[PDB]
């Protein structure tokens, strides 16, 4: 019902491991989604714990039951944008806060 | 006034249900009287839906004066119910293409029934729940129809024209015909009296209905289930009579006492389960799926309840009753000398428990008149009544009756959800067209076809024909296998489609 | 060839009717959701509707003044605002759930994240 991302701003270099974690406060369910939104563009679905077609094999999602985490093997210059975790239940759609750079 | 219209519409529902029941219970009598096959009887049964289809499209586009048009419809119902009774007066005495009048009477009855449902609710909601009460009062009609049919099937067809002290046959015989005409005439007069107190863009929506995969899957599923239901209820009386050795009147009465209270309680239980436990749409789908599964399992339970073919010398046995066998059966020495038309339907079984086709074909040489024969060479004393069914078939018949009660109850609970599980999946502004298209598809493709292709296979299972006229002996094993396998093959793909529907409906977004 | 075009973004003192024309998929087995993004802020869900039926879902901020509809024949979805006070000046996206196309059988799956979005119209208050 509600999800929040603590990291938000996250600076790193080209060779670095990026970790974005957000927790489902209420009505926990496995229907979690990961979107990458470039400045001034529409968001892009990446993890959703399965790789979307056409997404490079460096984004990964996992959960222990409440800790939904998105990981990037290497932070390329092409993915320096904002990220949102999304809970998509039935009759309810909620979004996180936003994790950039 | 609204109260007078309510009373008149209640009487119209009673008359409609009574006419439907009267037509349904008289089918086998029509087959016997007119010497027609079961496929032709199914065609006559589907002529009602043919007549309804010929006129539903018109009313669906015009509204004029609704009470007047409803009265005209009920008058046409009565006229069709009497037209079908007319061949009784227009024919000679029954001897133990006149069915065209029955066909046209059924068509006229359908044309007359068409206006009552839509125009009635239009007038009800225009000037002002009511529909449920109207159905409850119309449920009185089946009662009256079943009682009258049970009473009239035990009265001879030529009652009032014969002394009746000379009728050799009995209701348990395969040549008996009841007074079905009276039933039809009574329904016609009731409809006429009900009539008396009365005269006092699109194709784009059609595309959307089809473009909806859930609607199409549910339409195919409901079509299959309703076709199976129609093909089972059309020949349930005939199947019971030819499978368990029951008379037409007894079959009508017992099927009525099975159906009336069960339907009356199911119509309420199915609609109360949803409102009491607050079923969601997927919950309603699972409810209907479970009811369909239970009904399918009970249909499977009918298969062990198949009585074996009667021991008949000439069809299932050799003419002497020594070996088993049904066409071009050779003559035994004890029977060859006494040559016979080889076509004499004279059911006379021997104390050997073996039924024989005719006293000549049995080798009998003397007759008592209660008729007893003597010196029957190939019977090794006879009795004119053919040997009846065995205790084992009687216990199977009792189990069949119980399972029929349970199946009828489950059917009602499953049906009520269907309609509720076909509109909630369509836009509110488009529900009327969804209901209408579903009605056209189910009524046409079930009512017009299922009786015909059920009767065709039933005739395929026949073993002795009259004159071909009406079937005399049915292959009981083959009859049961076909009559139940067709329903099973119509219900199993419906089940596979239900799960597909549940699989697809769940993942959907619901507000 | 899935597309989602939004149009109807204009300055308002308030009411506004915005549209999300769709293409490339069977509209009947789909749903349309509106997402609000204030300038410099994050994504916010506004309203949702199912296309097979009249089923709709709404957000807490917008219940008494927001309406959403869908015309199956037109293959588009519509959104209405009323009494536009100075808090709905964001950009409005329209998105659909993922749809599976085994054979000709088309069915959506809400368990899958939005796989196709819209460009967006800027509503000015
Ligand atoms: C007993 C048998 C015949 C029952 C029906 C089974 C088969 C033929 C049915 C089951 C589900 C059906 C599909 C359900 C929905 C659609 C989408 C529609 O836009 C085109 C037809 C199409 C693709 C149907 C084709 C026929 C179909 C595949
Ligand atoms: C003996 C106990 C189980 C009671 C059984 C009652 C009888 C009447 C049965 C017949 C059909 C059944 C329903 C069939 C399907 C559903 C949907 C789902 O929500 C589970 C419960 C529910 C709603 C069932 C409740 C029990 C039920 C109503
Ligand atoms: C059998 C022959 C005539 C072909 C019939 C084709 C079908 C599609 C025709 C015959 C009867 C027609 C229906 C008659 C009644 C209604 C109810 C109305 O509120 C919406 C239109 C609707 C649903 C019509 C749709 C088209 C229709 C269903
Ligand atoms: C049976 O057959 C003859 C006639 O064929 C009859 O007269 C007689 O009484 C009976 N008994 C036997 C066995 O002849």
């Amino acid at each position: 019902i509600q999800m929040t991302q603590s990291p938000s701003s996250l600076s790193a270099s080209v060779g670095d491991r990026v970790t974005i974690t957000c927790r489902a406060s209420q009505s926990v369910s496995s229907a979690v989604a990961w979107y990458q939104q470039k400045p001034g563009k529409a968001p892009k679905l990446l993890i959703y714990s399965s790789l979307y077609s056409g997404v490079p094999s460096r984004f990964s999602g996992s959960r222990s039951g409440t800790d939904f985490t998105l990981t990037i093997s290497s932070l390329q210059p092409e993915d320096f944008a904002t990220y949102y975790c999304q809970q998509s239940s039935s009759s309810l759609i909620t979004f996180g806060q936003g994790t950039k750079v | 006034g609204f109260k007078m219209f309510l009373a008149a519409l209640s009487f119209s529902y009673i008359a409609k249900a009574l006419g439907g029941i009267i037509m349904k219970i008289s089918i086998t009598q029509i087959e016997r009287r007119f010497d027609i096959s079961s496929s032709l009887a199914g065609l006559i049964d589907g002529s009602f839906e043919i007549g309804n289809l010929l006129v539903i499209v018109f009313v669906s586009y015009f509204g004029l004066h609704r009470p007047k048009l409803i009265g005209i419809g009920c008058l046409l119902m009565g006229t069709g119910s009497i037209l079908t009774s007319l061949p009784h007066f227009f024919m000679g005495y029954y001897r133990y293409h006149m069915w065209i009048y029955v066909f046209m009477g059924n068509m006229l009855r359908g044309i007359g029934e068409t206006p009552i449902v839509p125009l009635g609710i239009s007038y009800i909601d225009d000037f002002a729940l009511y529909l449920g009460s109207l159905n409850a009062i119309g449920m009185i009609g089946p009662v009256i129809g079943f009682a009258l049919g049970s009473l009239f099937a035990k009265m001879y067809v030529d009652i009032g024209y014969v002394d009746l002290s000379t009728i050799r046959i009995t209701p348990k015989d395969s040549r008996w015909v009841g007074a079905w005409w009276l039933g039809f005439l009574v329904s016609g007069l009731f409809s006429i009296i009900s009539s008396i107190p009365f005269f006092f863009g699109f194709f784009q929506s059609l595309k959307s209905i089809l473009t909806n995969p859930l609607y199409v899957i549910f339409l195919l599923l409901t079509l299959l289930q309703v076709s199976s239901f129609i093909g089972s209820f059309t020949y349930v009386f005939k199947y019971m009579e030819q499978q368990y050795g029951q008379s037409a009147s007894h079959a009508n009465f017992l099927l009525g006492i099975i159906t009336i209270p069960t339907v009356a309680t199911g119509m309420f239980l199915g609609g109360f389960i949803i409102k009491k436990f607050k079923l969601s749409l997927v919950g309603i789908a699972k409810f209907s799926f479970l009811t369909s599964m239970i009904s399918f399992l009970f249909q499977l339970l009918y298969f062990p309840l198949i009585c074996e073919s009667k021991s008949v010398a000439g069809l299932t046995l050799t003419y002497d009753g020594n070996n088993s066998v049904h066409v071009d059966v050779p003559l035994s020495y004890c029977n060859s000398e006494c040559n016979c038309d080889e076509s004499q339907w004279e059911p006379v079984c021997g104390n050997n428990g073996i039924t024989y086709l005719s006293p000549c074909l049995a080798g009998c040489k003397s007759s008592s008149g209660h008729t007893v024969f003597y010196n029957c060479s190939c019977v090794e004393s006879a009795h004119l009544g053919e040997c009846p069914r065995d205790n084992t078939c009687t216990r199977k018949f009792f189990i069949y009756v119980a399972i029929q009660v349970i199946n009828s109850l489950f059917s009602a609970t499953g049906g009520t959800t269907f309609i509720l599980l076909t509109v909630k999946i369509v836009q509110p502004e488009l529900k009327a067209l969804a209901m209408g298209f579903q009605s056209m598809v189910i009524r046409t493709l079930g009512g017009i076809l299922a009786p015909i292709y059920f009767g065709a296979l039933i005739d395929k299972t026949c073993m002795k024909w009259s004159t071909q006229g009406a079937c005399r002996i049915y292959n009981s094993v083959f009859f049961g296998r076909v009559y139940l396998g067709l329903s099973i093959a119509l219900r199993f793909p419906a089940l596979v489609l239900y799960i597909v529907f549940i699989f697809a409906m769940k993942k959907k977004f619901q507000g | 060839e899935v597309q989602l075009v939004e149009s109807g973004g204009g300055l308002v003192q308030g009411s506004l009717r915005l549209s999300c024309a769709a293409s490339g998929f069977n509209f009947s087995s789909s749903s349309i959701h509106w997402v609000r993004q204030a300038p410099g802020k994050g994504l916010e869900w506004v309203a949702s509707i199912s296309s097979s039926s009249g089923s709709t879902s709404y957000a807490d901020s917008v219940k008494g003044r927001f309406t959403i509809s869908a015309d199956t024949s037109k293959n588009t979805a519509y959104l209405q605002m009323n009494s536009l006070r100075a808090e709905d000046t964001a950009v409005y996206y329209c998105a659909r759930y993922y749809i599976k196309r085994w054979w000709l059988m088309s069915w959506e799956d809400y368990s899958m994240g939005l796989d196709y979005w819209g460009q967006g119209t800027l509503v000015t208050v």
